[PDB]
């Protein structure tokens, strides 16, 4: 399951990705389109586990975003950390305003 | 005081990285004249991930800066450790013609930021709807 | 007795017909009209006003909404109208995508702009000894 | 008198704005800026949307800058007139360097609230997006 995280990191960090694709590869997109309702679950379990940690969060967010565009108590645990990150990024944006002004 | 060694570490990483980048740039440029060429010669076995990792190992000179800007813009383009990249841009601007490069880098940064911000907004919204539908 | 406030909501449908026909006339200010008749409406019950709105008028309404969005005309109202149209209900999906796109563009515009302004105000105030 | 200003209004914007600054009321000035910013077909190179406005703004000296600043605060308080005032403000800042604390603090204060409301709109719009 660690190498899963590894591959998920690689597919979204590609030097140059296929445009018009969620993750960046139509294959793994097709993959995330089809799972067994107990595969998707394990996947988002690992997505929670990774979303907890800052450095691996954006990849888990990409995977989660790809997953959220494909389908109709744990989602809480994802939501909270996701909102935390959202605020962190908002702060980054305020800084971006300062930087934008200086020049 | 050890930050001096860290500084020479990142300066060397900049020389190595910029040289490698130029090597591949030249390779691809000259790949256009003849497809059949031997591959480039890189030192260790890429290519921004090195500069990134040697930049992430440190705990929180003028000549070296343009190369650093090139790699900064490169981080921005590949969505690579955006907080670190933003902090770096802010620090570079805070101390020390190149201004246009800075405009480029900040543009790419703001773009990456908006991309993932919107992405997290979407994910949160979805999580709310699906939680509500439970 | 709210039902007549709903008919008051229907009053803007006529404005939509007028504006759209006028636009066709010009094809060979009128959006300010539909807009102003849309802003003349009371903040409550307009949810119900769009709820009881006829199907024929909605494409016209969408056209005027996108026109507001692209021209940055009263962005909050346009957003509220869009959300209500969506909450109360194939090609119209595309039209909605267009108007919502222009809306978000307008939002990102004004937000980034105001961010710039806030930062500036902060700096010049700070440099004011 | 005022009608000369009116004919400059039937033509040239620089003196329209200078004269409007010089003499009350600022309502016609607000009208000017509004027609400039909310135009159906603007100029992408320009700040406000029309070069001459940016020009008179940058050519503006100290007193006009301060007065127009005051009017900018005034227009900013009202949520219907806020957008226009914000664009004019942004343009003025882009045209003049970091060269009274009262008007600056006030403008900052109302502007921050505005920024907040816009953020709220952005969240609502995230919802609007996922539904679609």
């Amino acid at each position: 399951p660690g190498r899963l995280l590894n591959l998920f990191t690689n597919v979204v960090t590609t030097r140059n990705p296929d445009p018009d694709s969620l993750t960046g590869l139509k294959a793994v997109d097709d993959v995330l389109a089809k799972l067994s309702d107990e595969q998707i679950f394990q996947l988002l379990l690992r997505l929670r586990d990774w979303n907890t940690n800052a450095r691996t969060a954006p990849v888990a967010q990409r995977v989660l975003w790809a997953l959220f565009k494909s389908h109709p108590e744990v989602l809480d645990a994802i939501k909270v950390y996701t909102e935390r990150h959202y605020k962190r990024i908002e702060e980054l944006v305020d800084e971006s305003y300062l930087v934008e002004y200086t020049l | 005081v050890e930050t001096l060694m860290a500084g020479e570490r990142i300066a060397e990483a900049l020389e190595l990285g910029m040289t490698d980048l130029n090597t591949i740039r030249e390779w691809e440029e000259a790949r256009q004249i003849n497809p059949n060429i031997a591959p480039p010669q890189r030192n260790p076995i890429p290519a921004e991930t090195y500069v990134l990792n040697t930049l992430q190992k440190i705990k929180p000179p003028f000549s070296t800066i343009p190369s650093l800007l090139t790699f900064l813009n490169l981080f921005a383009q590949r969505e690579l450790n955006v907080p670190l990249t933003c902090r770096i841009l802010f620090f570079v601007l805070k101390t020390h013609t190149m201004r246009a490069t800075l405009e480029k880098v900040r543009a790419n940064l703001r773009a990456a930021l908006r991309r993932q911000k919107d992405e997290m907004g979407f994910n949160i919204a979805a999580l709310k709807v699906v939680s509500m539908q439970l």
